[PDB]
RNA sequence: AUGAUGUCAUACUUAUCCUGUCCCUUUU
């Protein structure tokens, strides 16, 4: 996105697990990364939500509280009918901040 | 078939004093200290003091017939590996003035040799605080020796 | 002491294996000799030439000093016993030395000299020696200022293809191998290894093992982030190199004497198998576990099966059958380890085996159950682990019998001192007794008394894993046998001395009353409850949520059964609300915050008077960490009792809040801004406008916050008060900012311009903004461009009009003064383009697309991705046909650049709306070998 | 049988997985065959377009559908 | 797993020392009223007299008994010894836990259940 | 710190020409990189208009060579006397001149040394 | 090369190919290992194996020059076993 | 070396910061002090390089204080120069007492 | 009673280009018998040397007393030399003959 | 008179981000 250009999404097969968002990343969109116009809910992959991988945020990856949703600008642009956008990789973000 | 004994095992004693390739016996007490008196080992095997070893610079000194345990070998075939151990330690004694204090003096005690030892043509028994001084005619072997130290 | 064998690892196929055979044979020679009878073993001149690097001589001096060195041993005893001493004379008295010789050259630790000595000498400017010499940019990465580390890091990234992997790793692996290595320095060298391994692909093949030897110790580590990094870089290495490279590389470490390398090597195969997939690597494994040489191998390979189970986890599912078919042959093996680790690996499998593939484990069972009878010690517990994870996967009929058999041993084995044991049998009790096909009364009688006897003790709780797992198991037993039982037995322990134990039973009660509900609880036990919870809460050694969330959940679960207990509660709440200054104030405050609703619905109004004015009084507290909790409590009190009923009428409260905003720190800033938000949104009439506009001019600099949520609440509030007043003044006060501060929140003011433009119709506001683009100051020009962007993003449909107004200005902006204009303006075109869709304004969007179109070419990431979003929105709004009519000629153009880009675009147009493209592909004539005319469209009735 | 050609991966990038997107180095015949296959798929998917195509010709709907499915592989001759 | 028990006991003692626990809840209320401590992981060349001499630094042991196995010298590696008071057992579990004695390290913990012949893990 | 870039040096020269010389706090409020003492030291070291930054001759070298032996320390005292007055060009010239030119019984003895 | 003809391991035996593969592995790698025998067992376990994948797996393990000759010797013996109606190579008819 | 540097920096900190006052010069002094207490070997490197190299000095500060009987003027120095000179001073006194160079005549020292 | 990272090899620097191996052997020969010593004869490595002793504790007493020890005008850089790094220039081989010997002579 | 590589400051963007830990390495 915005917060991270080197991050890669999962884009796996869509399952029946509804996605969730963390308390620090509440209200933020997954594709458009906006805060207004939520139109479609976020669905997670089957391998992305299993055991300890269930109930986690898609973007933040932390403890999810509320369910995540997609932006209406991404819904009208057909950017929400793609695969599961689970953040798998984590590069150049929250790595040197742990040392300080 | 069982026979547990709960006695003193050798491994706990060997782990406390562990040498390079053998066990280490004849440990000094806690009252050992570095000597500051004017004393040097003058060895005369053929009335000529070729070598000279400082006894106040080192804390431990082991001489034997083995090259792996000892640091420097010795040319004495009639002496065992553990025959005599001359170590300096400040023991409880009185000076000439009568005041008590710490005096650096050498300790003389037999370590249980197989043939014993002799000093100034006289055998000395262990566990007896003998007045050891400089220029003593000692023997560094179990039976006899052709070399004396001063 | 186990891990420090790392320090003994020297740096780095038939020859490779030939070496291990000789290594083990020398081990048998030496080991044998002692029976026949370390690093100090004497050495040989070839071995001597082996250690030191290139360019040194072993030339001696005279023929009378080497004999001194030989007598030195004998004379180390002899001459130490001889005359010697040193002295000094008083006499009057050149001093050379070297720090790092360079323009700056950030400093060298006294040890690192050994590595970087070559840099110290100043000889310069006369091939490879100059590449090693210039490669000391490493030193700039290791030690120096952060900017030096950044710039150095890039410079070495782009020189990868140049220098090659050989010199780099040759000059790195010693450093990453250094005994004095830091935490940070380690991590940074890991970073450079990654970044260079994103490029080098075929090159690394000789160095792969030479890498892994240092890296595999990262997999076993106390730090977690170190582990995820390690797994990542081994993933990049294995995928980077070839499969056969990895395989053929890593064999000799399987039979290596030390088990350390075997283990970490197993996790290595786990990572590489995640990289290149299970089926590719299967025949290797399946070959390994059947190796007839020695057991250690099979032990390793089985451990590999396990670590694959942990790593891949849920994704094992397809090959589960083949994997089982591999592992099954080790359960019956004569060696023990292989059996143990085997069944353990079955466990890991089944645990990653989500409710399915039961029959794949099928043939495994019948031996296991049999083994359950005859085993003593750890292997037994391991089997219990496996069977434990299995049982949820069986049928409640077969698992009825089998379960009822397991329960016996499960009972008998509670009492073992082994903590591994207790972990296993614990989680077991969870799965076996958390089965729907198990009867309550049987558990109530047989299990619970020994369970609370042996398991609940102060050995457990002090440990971490045992703590958690215990919590879970107890929670589930509550889930079956019911609530009042478990709680009723563990209440008396709330009053126990130690903290951690109290914490444990407290969180247990919390989760229990969370799930089952408080309805089951009787009266007396409820008295013991509330008293227990107060008592435990009155002594807090550390600050933590467990006690608080615990209390809150207990009360909210009890509902209004708690009402008789309030005066005791809140009495404690006020008295504690003094006592501890910095420690407990914040905590009692938060207690109020979470108990608000309960103190409301039961209609105790005196208590709301109390909390209202009492808390009102603490707003002068100088300690921020307290004050924050105070404001939070006020917040929660606002959400229960309404505006006009506030016992501290808002006229009092709000201006008393206003000065606090200088607090800066989020602790007071967070809750404060929040509350100003709640009141500013809800009532908002109680306060006169003058106060409000002052609040504005105070809010303006809150945008320096380092936290995102602060700015969040801030902007939303600013919208609320924008409603309370009306647009023009406040949007002017936003335009007062020239966006000089690029740090903290700047564009945030832009967002305020957006939301303000929403709160009352932007149909009013736009002319002011559009006029304010005139100002010659550039950064605020791009600022108002952003304001348009977010503006259309929030307004959506309503832009069906204002498009025209913004159109010529976008013309001026999109026509480039400087790149940021084109970028931001393009984003505006995007959000406009999504917003207006389908309403028939496309024409002017085409006009703007003209000026958009030249910007297609550039290497700047933000402008190219911006333009991409732009042309995507323009795709959906205009329709593909026009897009494609701009994208045709660029596809086949001779240059590489144009083709790269126009094909990127054409792909973006292609993926979406691929169905609607059909009509618009032009007519393309047919050549000799191929017919390029689609004649179907030319069929005419 | 040394081939020295292992199109496996590099740095988890590119790796085309879709069909009909195309590249910058795409030939004219491959793009024409992909456009013809997309046109055949759009004719087979749309019911009104298939009805308008079968009403003009004297063939039936299922025969024209089988002819369009048979002409998909080699519908214009791979370049 | 074989040597992780002493590490787990040391981690529990470190967590009890760092969590701010008093003397009443310092992992002693669950192993109270019993001076019988469980020792496991000893060397195969250690006798009962040497273990009784090494474990007498914190007080005189009342009843010590080594795990008898392999009819030749009764050697299995485990040992059970009851001290005089519970404070001596607490000091032995707090000081002699995880220490090294003649090569391989041993483990010191409390059982406080009964006297059983086969209760440790080899 | 104190990198003394050229764009900062021009701004410091403009602040010295516009504001004044005996007002160091007024010149430090328009640079955002150095303090007032560092700005005054830069103005007295490199930004001074009377500093002779070039033309090293043999008369000044002979003056500095005939002054470093009379006073070995206190190079700041010989800064304005030699004429350089930069307090660092004198030490650099001394280092260049040192590197380029490098490339009772006792009395009884001497008494008999003349009598023999 | 010789790895372009399609073959099938279901029409050929497996016990007669173990000694020739063991001799080829002892000639190539010098000694006898357990990873190469397991790789040869996994390469013939499928009913329709891949000659190019087996050649890549042999070039990754061995040097490549001897691995190409080993693949060319294993493809011809498998072809002679699959072409025969019995399902055995030419080295099994004599002994 | 390091033991002497810690002692001298402790004295310099205890004097220059006591309680809740500042400047901007004193702020840079406290900051360099904290950086020295964070990366001590680098600071010892800095001090050694300065003491062997830089034979110059920056402009020191002075304004007298008035114990109104006899005024006794008190001089102030620039920060990093003060730190380096302070480690030099504690070094000089350490080697002086180890050498017993100043006699027992000049008796102002560590009896009381 | 020793840190593990120290090894029998010591990297020694701040050496003159004229320095003699006589002074080398003499000085360093205090602590124990020399396994051997190398000296850089190459343009970059001139001024550096590596010392190797029959025992580690030798080297420990060495770096103890020889820390910042003086020669000519110089204070030598005395560090414990690292391991691994650049090794594989040589190989693992020639184990077969010696192992065959110990398998022959003692017969074990 | 553009453009080229190059050591070196300076602004700008990413609504970039400040409580992250071993709740999993337990390898002889």
């Amino acid at each position: 996105a915005k917060h991270h250009p080197d991050l890669i999404f999962c884009r796996k097969q869509a399952g029946v697990a509804i996605g969730r968002l963390c308390e620090k990343c509440d209200g933020k969109c997954v594709i458009c990364d906006s805060y207004v116009r939520p139109c479609t809910l976020v669905r997670i992959c089957d391998e992305c939500n299993y055991g300890s991988y269930q109930g986690r945020c898609v973007i933040c990856g932390g403890p999810g509280v509320s369910d995540a949703y997609y932006c209406k600008e991404c819904t009208i642009q057909e950017k929400d009918r793609d695969g599961c956008p689970k953040i798998v990789n984590l590069g150049s973000s929250k790595t040197d901040l742990f040392y300080e | 078939k069982e026979k547990p004994s709960f006695e003193l095992s050798g491994a706990l004693l060997e782990d406390t004093n562990t040498f390079r390739g053998v066990v280490i016996k004849y440990s000094e007490p806690p009252e050992a200290r570095i000597p500051k008196k004017r004393w040097r080992l003058y060895p005369f095997k053929n009335d000529e003091v070729l070598p000279v070893m400082y006894i106040h610079r080192q804390s431990a000194y082991l001489l034997g017939r083995h090259r792996r345990i000892a640091d420097i070998p010795i040319d004495h075939p009639s002496c065992s590996k553990q025959h005599a151990v001359f170590q300096y330690r400040l023991v409880e004694y009185t000076r000439a003035d009568g005041t008590v204090g710490r005096r650096v003096k050498p300790y003389i005690i037999d370590l249980g040799s197989g043939n014993g030892t002799f000093l100034n043509n006289k055998r000395i028994e262990p566990q007896r605080y003998y007045e050891l001084k400089e220029k003593d005619v000692l023997k560094f072997g179990f039976s006899s020796r052709e070399y004396v130290l001063l | 002491e186990y891990k420090k064998h790392r320090r003994t690892m020297i740096i780095s196929a038939e020859t490779p294996r030939t070496d291990r055979g000789g290594d083990s044979i020398g081990e048998t020679p030496t080991p044998g000799a002692s029976k026949r009878k370390e690093r100090n073993r004497p050495l040989s001149d070839e071995e001597l030439d082996a250690m030191f690097p290139e360019g040194y001589k072993v030339l001696p001096p005279p023929a009378g000093y080497v004999p001194i060195r030989t007598p030195a041993r004998k004379l180390t005893a002899t001459p130490t016993p001889l005359g010697g001493m040193t002295g000094f004379h008083m006499q009057t008295e050149m001093k050379s030395v070297n720090d790092q010789p360079s323009g700056n050259l950030p400093f060298l630790k006294p040890d690192d000299i050994q590595y970087f000595d070559k840099l110290l000498v100043d000889v310069d400017e006369s091939e490879e020696q100059k590449e090693r010499k210039i490669m000391k940019l490493l030193l700039k990465i290791k030690n120096g200022t952060p900017p030096m580390r950044k710039a150095a890091l890039r410079q070495i990234t782009d020189k990868a293809r140049e220098f090659g992997a050989g010199p780099l790793f040759n000059q790195i692996l010693p450093l990453l191998m250094s005994p004095t290595l830091e935490d940070q320095e380690r991590h940074l060298l890991v970073k450079v290894i990654d970044r260079i391994l994103y490029k080098l692909d075929d090159l690394v093949r000789p160095y792969v093992h030479k890498i892994l030897v240092v890296i595999e110790p990262l997999l076993i580590d106390e730090d977690y982030y170190a582990r995820v990094e390690g797994r990542e870089i081994i993933s990049n290495l294995a995928k980077a190199a070839g499969l056969a490279t990895m395989i053929s590389t890593m064999r000799p470490d399987i039979d290596n004497m030390d088990e350390y390398v075997r283990n970490t090597t197993a996790r290595a195969f786990a990572v590489v198998a995640s990289a290149l997939g299970i089926p590719s690597l299967l025949p290797f494994l399946k070959a390994v576990c059947k190796s007839k040489k020695s057991w250690q191998a099979r032990h390793t390979g089985i451990k590999i099966v396990q670590q694959i189970a942990i790593l891949m986890g849920c994704a094992i599912l397809p090959h589960l059958r083949s994997l089982v078919e591999i592992i099954e042959h080790g359960l019956v093996d004569e060696q023990q380890k292989v059996r143990t680790i085997s069944a353990l690996a079955i466990a890991a499998l089944a645990e990653a085996a989500t409710p399915y593939g039961i029959e794949s484990f099928d043939s495994v069972l019948k031996p296991l159950w049999k083994g359950i009878r005859q085993h003593r010690g750890k292997g037994l517990a391991a089997f219990l682990k496996a069977i434990g994870y299995l049982i949820p996967l069986m049928d409640a009929e077969y698992a009825n019998y089998y379960t009822r058999e397991v329960m016996l041993i499960l009972i008998r084995e509670f009492q073992s001192p082994d903590e591994e044991m207790k972990k296993i049998v614990l989680k077991v009790v969870k799965q076996c007794c958390g089965t729907d096909g198990v009867e309550a009364n049987y558990i109530k009688t047989e299990i619970l008394p020994p369970f609370f006897k042996h398991f609940w003790q102060h050995r457990m709780a002090l440990d971490r894993r045992n703590y958690r797992q215990l919590v879970d198991t107890t929670v589930e037993l509550a889930n079956k046998v019911g609530a009042a039982e478990i709680i009723s037995r563990i209440v008396d322990d709330l009053k126990d001395e130690a903290e951690q134990y109290r914490k444990m039973v407290m969180e247990t009660i919390e989760k229990i009353m969370g799930n089952l509900g408080a309805a089951d609880i009787d009266h007396k036990l409820e008295e013991q409850l509330i008293d227990g919870i107060l008592y435990a809460f009155q002594e807090q050694t550390t600050e933590d949520s467990v006690m608080l969330n615990g209390f809150g959940t207990v009360v909210n679960a009890l509902g209004k059964r708690v009402k008789p207990y309030l005066p005791q509660i809140c009495g404690t709440v006020l008295w504690r609300l003094n006592n501890k200054s910095a420690k407990v104030r914040q905590q009692a405050a938060d207690l109020i915050s979470r108990t608000a609703v309960v103190m409301k619905t039961c209609q105790e109004e005196k208590l709301m008077g109390h909390l209202g004015v009492v808390l009102y009084e603490y707003l002068g507290e100088e300690y921020p960490e307290v004050l924050g909790s105070i404001l939070g409590a006020l917040k929660a009190i606002v959400n229960v009792i309404g505006m006009h009923k506030m016992t501290p009428p808002i006229k009092d409260l709000l201006p008393r809040l206003t000065p606090i905003l200088k607090n800066r720190h989020e602790k007071v800033q967070e809750n404060c801004i929040d509350l100003v938000g709640r009141i500013a949104d809800r009532g908002a009439e109680y306060v006169s406008a003058r106060e409000w506009m002052r609040i504005c001019f105070e809010l303006l600099e809150l945008l320096k916050a380092h936290k995102k949520a602060i700015r969040r609440a801030t902007v939303n509030t600013f919208g609320y008060i924008a409603k309370a007043i009306g647009p023009h003044d406040v949007l002017a006060t936003l335009l007062n900012n020239l966006k000089v501060q690029e740090r903290q929140n700047r564009v945030c003011t832009t967002v305020a311009i957006a939301i303000v433009a929403e709160t009352c119709s932007p149909f009013t506001v736009l002319p002011a903004l559009m006029n304010e683009y005139r100002v010659p100051e550039l950064n605020v020009q791009n600022g108002v461009l952003k304001s348009l962007s977010f503006l259309f993003e929030y307004i959506g449909e309503m832009g069906k009009d204002y498009i025209y107004a913004v159109t010529p200005l976008l013309e001026d902006a999109l026509m480039d003064r400087d790149l940021v204009h084109r970028q931001t303006a393009s984003a505006v075109v995007q959000h406009m383009s999504l917003g207006v869709y389908g309403f028939g304004c496309e024409d002017s969007l085409n006009h703007l697309l003209n000026y958009v179109w030249p910007n297609v070419f550039e290497t700047s990431p933000h402008v190219i991705q911006a333009v991409m979003g732009a042309l995507e929105g323009l795709r959906v709004a205009i329709g593909p046909c026009r897009m494609l009519q701009y994208c045709l000629q660029g596809l086949f153009h001779p240059a590489r650049k144009v083709r790269d880009v126009y094909w990127k675009i054409y792909n973006s147009i292609y993926i979406g709306s691929q169905d609607a493209l059909i009509a618009h592909y032009p007519r393309i004539y047919n050549d000799d070998k191929n017919t390029y005319i689609r004649y179907e469209l030319d069929y005419i009735l | 049988m040394t081939d020295r050609y292992t199109i496996h991966s590099q740095l988890e990038h590119l790796q085309s997985k879709y069909i009909g997107t195309g590249h910058a180095d795409t030939t004219k015949w491959e793009w024409l065959v992909n456009q013809h296959r997309d046109s055949y798929c759009s004719y087979m998917g749309h019911f009104d377009l298939l009805n308008y195509f079968a009403i003009a010709e004297n063939e039936s709907k299922a025969r024209v559908r089988f002819n369009l499915m048979e002409k998909m592989l080699q519908p214009c001759g791979p370049p | 797993n074989p040597l992780t028990k002493v590490k787990l006991i040391n981690e529990l003692n470190e967590r009890e020392v760092q969590l701010g626990v008093a003397d009443k809840v310092s992992w002693h209320s669950e192993y109270k009223d019993s001076a019988w401590i469980f020792l496991g992981g000893l060397p195969y060349e250690l006798t009962e007299g040497d273990i009784i001499c090494v474990f007498s630094q914190y007080g005189e042991i009342v009843n010590i008994n080594l795990v008898r196995d392999k009819k030749t010298g009764k050697s299995k590696g485990f040992c059970f010894l009851c001290y005089e008071d519970q404070r001596s057992t607490i000091l032995a579990v707090d000081n002699f836990n995880g220490i090294k004695i003649k090569g391989r390290t041993i483990r010191v913990d409390h059982v406080s259940n009964y006297r059983a012949p086969k209760d440790s893990e080899e | 710190g104190g990198v003394w870039r050229n764009t900062e040096d021009e701004i410091l020269k403009a602040a010295v020409m516009k504001y004044g010389k005996n007002q160091w706090s007024r010149i430090a409020s328009l640079l955002h990189r150095k303090s007032a003492k560092q700005c005054k030291a830069r103005w007295y070291e490199w930004l001074d208009p009377s500093i002779k930054k070039t033309e090293w001759s043999r008369e000044e070298e002979e003056k500095l060579l005939h002054l470093a032996k009379l006073m070995p320390t206190q190079w700041r005292t010989i800064a304005p006397i030699i004429g350089r007055t930069a307090a660092q060009c004198l030490e650099h010239y001394e280092f260049l001149l040192d590197k380029a030119a490098q490339r009772d019984e006792l009395e009884m003895l001497s008494e008999a040394r003349a009598r023999l | 090369e010789c790895l372009e003809k399609k073959v099938d391991m279901s029409k050929v035996n497996l016990e007669v190919i173990k000694p020739w593969i063991t001799k080829r592995v002892t000639e190539i790698l010098g000694f006898e290992d357990d990873v190469v025998i397991e790789f040869i067992f996994n390469q013939l376990e499928v009913k329709n194996p891949d000659s190019k994948m087996m050649q890549i797996n042999l070039t990754g393990f061995l040097n490549g020059k001897n691995a190409r000759e080993f693949m060319g010797e294993l493809w011809p013996l498998l072809l002679s076993a699959q072409e025969n109606i019995a399902g055995i190579p030419s080295a099994f008819l004599e002994l | 070396d390091t033991k002497l540097l810690i002692l001298a920096l402790e004295r310099l900190k205890e004097a220059y910061s006591v309680k809740s006052r500042l400047n901007q010069s004193q702020r840079e002094e406290l900051g360099l002090i904290e950086q020295a207490y964070d990366n001590p070997h680098e600071a010892l490197s800095r001090i050694k390089r300065h003491l062997l190299t830089q034979r110059a000095f920056k402009e020191v500060g002075i304004e007298f204080m008035d114990l109104y009987s006899h005024l006794v003027p008190v001089y102030d120095v620039e920060p990093l120069e003060k730190i380096t000179d302070a480690y030099l001073d504690q070094y000089l006194w350490y080697e002086a007492d180890k050498r017993r160079l100043f006699p027992p005549w000049i008796k102002p020292a560590d009896t009381e | 009673r020793l840190p593990p990272e120290v090894n029998r090899i010591l990297y020694i620097r701040n050496l003159p280009y004229k320095i003699t191996a006589e002074e080398m052997y003499d000085i360093f020969g205090k602590y124990g018998p020399i396994r051997q010593i190398r000296v850089g004869n190459t343009p970059e490595t001139r001024g550096t040397a590596y010392v190797v002793y029959e025992d580690i504790f030798d080297a420990k007493n060495a770096c103890d007393h020889l820390s910042g020890f003086n020669v000519c005008n110089r204070y030598l850089v005395v560090l414990y030399y690292n391991a691994n790094r650049a090794f594989q220039k040589m190989d693992t081989k020639k184990k077969e003959e010696q192992l065959k010997l110990l398998k022959e002579k003692y017969g074990i």
